[PDB]
RNA sequence: GGUGACCACGGGUGACGGGGAAUCAGGGUUCGAUUCCGGAGAGGGAGCCUGAGAAACGGCUACCACAUCCAAGGAAGGCAGCAGGCGCGCAAAUUACCCACUCCCGACCCGGGGAGGUAGUGACGAAAAAUAACAAUACAGGACUCUUUCGAGGCCCUGUAAUUGGAAUGAGUCCACUUUAAAUCCUUUAACGAGGAUCCAUUGGAGGGCAAGUCUGGUGCCAGCAGCCGCGGUAAUUCCAGCUCCAA
C-alpha cells in the first residue's frame, strides 16, 4: 500500500559505560584536535571502524584458499587503499585491525583541507566548508564529514563563485563598497 | 547565451516512435536555471529542426549549480508527436487544451445519472437542473 | 487531615526573590566544544596544587 | 548431578520450564494475576480523578510529612493514592480534576520513605505540573 | 604565544597534549600559596597580613556604593565575616577574594596601586 | 474399535502463522496486529441466486442487535474501504488534489480506478548538519616564568575582548527558473539579508556509585531531595535561590 523503502538503520554506537575519565578526556582531545561538532561524530566513526573490524576478524576466522574470503579480502583491502587509509604496501588483513581512528578522521575533507594549507584554522576549514567555498573536481561540496579517494586529493580547489576562486565577491564587500562610494567620489 | 552550452548523450533513433530519444545536459556557471523554451530553441537550430516538435521536460540541477541535467524529447512531426505524446506537455505550452471540471463533481455528477435509469432525457437532464 | 498540610511550599515562600543577570551569551556547537578543550588540555601553570579545578579556586 | 544424555532433550526443557517458574519476575511476567492486580492494567501512565489530598509520613530514620492524594481511575475505577514530588505543588493541585498518574519509577513498588506508595502525580488538567512549578505554563483558569 | 603558532605550524606532524591541574574539577576558594615552597620552607615564619589602608579603601567602597557587610558578602560569595575581617586589617590576604572584591568594588585595591578610580576603566575601557 | 505419561483429552492464550524485528563473544531470550506470502472476517449467527470462480456482503433472504425517514399506509441500512466524525482510552493525521507515474478493470488508443501517486498534519524513528570564523589588536591582572624590580614567553585568568575589522556567510523576506497532472519542496539564482553578528540551545545534574561545588544567601527532621545508600532541628558539599563546573 506504500512505495516507501523504511531501509533505515543508526549510524552510530552510544558508549555502553558512561561517565569514564579516561573515555572522556580520549574523545575530548580526538574533537578538539580534530575540530568536530558533537562526539556523535566520534562514535559514528569509531563505529565504522568496528564495522570493518568484523569483517576483517569474521576473514581471518575464515580458512584461506575460501573463494569469498579471498574475494573479500581483495575488495576490503582495494576499498581502503582507495579511500586513502591504507598504504598501496600494506595487503594483509592483520594490519587492517592496527589500523587506528585517527588516520580515517584524515581522510575527512575538513582535515584535508587545513594539511593541503587552503584554509588555515582547521576550526576555519570547516567553517569554509559549510561556507561551500571550495570545489571538489566538478562540484562544491558542503560536508565536514566528507572522505576523500586518493584520486581527488590533489583535485581539491575554491569554489569559482566564492571570493576565492573566481569573482563575485560577498555581501559585506558589496555593501562596504557601495558605502563607501556613497561617502566618497 | 554568452556562456551556457547543451550537451547530449545516450543519443539514440527511432522510427516506430518517430522520435529520436537522447538525455541533455546543461551548463549555466553563473546563471539560474534555464527556461526550458530557449534549449528549444538551441536544439532546433544545433539539429536543423522546427522549434516547435521539441518537448523537454524533468530538468534538475546538480548541487552547487552549473550542470543541470535533463531528458530531451524531438520528435519528426507534430502530427506524430500529436497521436502519440502525454497531454499534459501539450498543456505547458499551449497546443491542447485541457479545461474541465475537478474528479469531484465528476464523481458526483456520475453517482447522479446513476440514480435515475433509462431514459436518456433525465440522464442528460441530471446535469441540467443538477449542476 | 492534620492540616499539617499548610507548610506546603514554605521554603519557596520565604526564599530571597535574586534573578538571572545579564550574561554573555555562551557559544554553542562546536564553539562551545573548543574553548573549554583550550582550558583544560593546552595549558601549563607555573604552580603547584595538587591538581586543582578548571574552576580553579584552590 | 543433572540429566546429560542426548535422547533426552525432553526431561531437560520440562525441568528447566518447571524451575522458570521459581523466580518472581517471570512468575509475575507470565502467570496473568499480577497484571491483573496491576491498577494501571499494564499501561504505563493513567488518567485518574482526584478525590482527597492524604499527608502520609515517612519512615523514623526520616521525620517529615508526605504531600499526597487518593486519586480515582476512569478505566476500572478503583482508588488509588499518588505522591506529588515537588516544593508547593500541592497548593497547586486542587479537588476533582483530572491527572496523568504514571508509575512512580520501581515497577510497582514503593519508594523511599514513602510507605506504600507506587505512583506520583504529573500532568495535571493538561497543563504539565512542571511547567506550573517552573511557571512555563501556568493555570487554564 | 608563540608554541601554539608552531604547532598550528606543526599541521604535517608532532604535537603533545597533556592536561594540566585543571579538567573538570570546582573548588570555590584559591590558596595563593604555592603550597609546595611552604612544604619546602623551614627558615621564615611570618606572614603579611593585609594593610589596613586596604581596609580603609574597601570601608569607603561599601560606603559609596552604600552596601552593609553583609549584602557584599552574599555579592562576593563569601561570608560576612572574611568581609569584616579583610576591612579590619588582618585578612590573611588571598589574592582571589580581594581581586572578587575589587570586581564588585568600583576601586582597584586589587594590585601595586592602592586605589584606581574606575577598575580597568568604564565599562573595561 | 481409535488416541494416550513419547502428555492423549481438557483449560487458558493479552495466539492469525511464516518471511523476519530487537539484543548480540558464542549459546540464547523476547517481539513479529502492520504494507510480502497464506488464512479468516466484513455488526453476531444462518440460507441462497447469478456467475468459470461467492456461501460474496460498496449481492440477495430470514432472525437477533442496533438503527434512518415516515401524511403511520411503508420504505431503507452495514465505513474491520478513503477520509472524516462520536465513543474509548496514555495513546494515534487532512471530511485535500490527481489518474501523470505503478499497475488493474472493461467492447476498448480513446473510459474508470479514495488501488495508487502528490501534497497537508506528523521531536514514531533514522541520515546530514546551522548557532561563528580569520587575522592582528596589542594591553592590563597573576605564586606567573626565565636575570635579583627593569626586558622577554617556556604559561594561566578575565577583561578594550574593541574603532576590531573587514572578509565569507547562511536563518529568514525574496526575482524568476526549475519541478509538477498542476502545483509543493530541494537544487540554481538575482535584490535584500549579522557584531552583544540580541538572528539568543536546551535538558538534567554537580556527596558515593557517577562527571561535576569542603560557593554564598535563605530554610531549620520543616519544607523538601533522594532509582539506592542516605541529606535536611541553625555552620545543608544532598532542599530552595544566585554564581560557577559537569553531562548529551
Ligand atoms: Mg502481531
Ligand atoms: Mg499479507
Ligand atoms: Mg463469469
Ligand atoms: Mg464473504
Ligand atoms: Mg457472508
Ligand atoms: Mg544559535
Ligand atoms: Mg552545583
Amino acid at each position: 500500500p506504500v512505495a516507501r523503502s523504511w531501509v533505515c538503520r543508526k549510524t552510530y554506537v552510544t558508549p555502553r559505560r558512561p561517565f569514564e575519565k579516561s573515555r572522556l578526556d580520549q574523545e575530548l582531545k580526538l574533537i578538539g584536535e580534530y575540530g568536530l561538532r558533537n562526539k556523535r561524530e566520534v562514535w559514528r566513526v569509531k563505529f565504522t571502524l568496528a564495522k570493518i573490524r568484523k569483517a576483517a576478524r569474521e576473514l581471518l576466522t575464515l580458512d584461506e584458499k575460501d573463494p569469498r574470503r579471498l574475494f573479500e579480502g581483495n575488495a576490503l583491502l582495494r576499498r581502503l587503499v582507495r579511500i586513502g587509509v591504507l598504504d598501496e604496501g600494506k595487503m594483509k588483513l592483520d594490519y587492517i585491525l592496527g589500523l587506528k581512528i585517527e588516520d580515517f578522521l584524515e581522510r575527512r575533507l575538513q582535515t584535508q583541507v587545513f594539511k593541503l594549507g587552503l584554509a588555515k584554522s582547521i576550526h576555519h576549514a570547516r567553517v569554509l566548508i559549510r561556507q561551500r567555498h571550495i570545489r571538489v573536481r566538478k562540484q562544491v561540496v558542503n560536508i565536514p564529514s566528507f572522505i576523500v579517494r586518493l584520486d581527488s586529493q590533489k583535485h581539491i580547489d575554491f569554489s569559482l563563485r566564492s571570493p576565492y576562486g573566481g569573482g563575485r565577491p560577498g555581501r559585506v564587500k558589496r555593501k562596504n563598497a557601495k558605502k563607501g562610494q556613497g561617502g566618497a567620489g | 547565451n554568452d556562456t551556457v552550452t547543451i550537451r547530449t548523450r545516450k543519443f539514440m533513433t527511432n522510427r516506430l516512435l518517430q522520435r529520436k530519444q537522447m538525455v541533455i545536459d546543461v551548463l549555466h556557471p553563473g546563471k539560474a536555471t534555464v527556461p526550458k523554451t530557449e534549449i528549444r530553441e538551441k536544439l532546433a537550430k544545433m539539429y536543423k529542426t522546427t522549434p516547435d516538435v521539441i518537448f523537454v521536460f524533468g530538468f534538475r540541477t546538480h548541487f552547487g549549480g552549473g550542470k543541470t541535467t535533463g531528458f530531451g524529447m524531438i520528435y519528426d512531426s507534430l502530427d506524430y508527436a500529436k497521436k502519440n505524446e502525454p497531454k499534459h506537455r501539450l498543456a505547458r505550452h499551449g497546443l491542447y487544451e485541457k479545461k474541465k471540471t475537478s474528479r469531484k463533481q465528476r464523481k458526483e455528477r456520475k453517482n447522479r445519472m446513476k440514480k435515475v435509469r433509462g431514459t436518456a432525457k433525465a440522464n442528460v437532464g441530471a446535469g441540467k437542473k443538477p449542476k | 487531615v492534620h492540616g499539617s498540610l499548610a507548610r506546603a511550599g514554605k521554603v519557596r515562600g520565604q526564599t530571597p526573590k535574586v534573578a538571572k543577570q545579564e550574561k554573555k551569551k555562551k557559544k554553542t556547537g562546536r564553539a562551545k566544544r573548543r574553548m573549554q578543550y583550550n582550558r583544560r588540555f593546552v595549558n601549563v601553570v607555573p604552580t603547584f596544587g595538587k591538581k586543582k579545578g578548571p574552576n580553579a579556586n584552590s | 548431578g543433572k540429566c546429560r544424555g542426548l535422547r533426552t532433550a525432553r526431561k531437560l526443557r520440562s525441568h528447566r520450564r518447571d524451575q522458570k517458574w521459581h523466580d518472581k519476575q517471570y512468575k509475575k511476567a507470565h502467570l496473568g494475576t499480577a497484571l491483573k492486580a496491576n491498577p494501571f492494567g499494564g499501561a504505563s501512565h493513567a488518567k485518574g480523578i482526584v478525590l482527597e489530598k492524604v499527608g502520609v509520613e515517612a519512615k523514623q530514620p526520616n521525620s517529615a510529612i508526605r504531600k499526597c492524594v487518593r486519586v480515582q481511575l476512569i478505566k476500572n475505577g478503583k482508588k488509588i493514592t499518588a505522591f506529588v514530588p515537588n516544593d508547593g505543588c500541592l497548593n497547586f493541585i486542587e479537588e476533582n480534576d483530572e491527572v496523568l498518574v504514571a508509575g512512580f519509577g520501581r515497577k510497582g513498588h514503593a519508594v523511599g520513605d514513602i510507605p506504600g506508595v507506587r505512583f506520583k502525580v504529573v500532568k495535571v488538567a493538561n497543563v504539565s505540573l512542571l511547567a506550573l512549578y517552573k511557571g512555563k505554563k501556568e493555570r487554564p483558569r | 604565544q608563540a608554541i601554539l603558532a608552531a604547532r598550528r605550524a606543526a599541521a604535517g606532524e608532532d604535537v603533545e597534549t597533556s592536561k594540566k591541574w585543571a579538567a573538570g574539577q570546582n573548588k570555590q576558594h584559591s590558596i595563593t600559596k604555592n603550597t609546595a615552597k611552604l612544604d619546602r620552607e623551614t627558615e621564615e615564619l611570618h606572614h603579611d597580613r593585609v594593610t589596613l589602608e586596604v581596609g580603609k579603601v574597601i570601608q569607603q567602597g561599601r560606603q559609596s556604593k552604600g552596601l552593609t557587610q553583609k549584602d557584599l558578602a552574599t555579592k562576593i560569595n563569601e561570608k560576612p565575616q572574611v568581609i569584616a575581617d579583610y576591612e579590619s586589617g588582618r585578612a590573611i590576604p588571598n589574592n582571589q577574594v580581594l581581586g572578587k572584591i575589587e570586581r564588585a568594588i568600583g576601586l582597584k585595591l586589587r594590585g601595586k596601586d592602592i586605589g584606581k578610580p574606575i577598575e580597568k576603566g568604564p565599562r573595561a575601557k
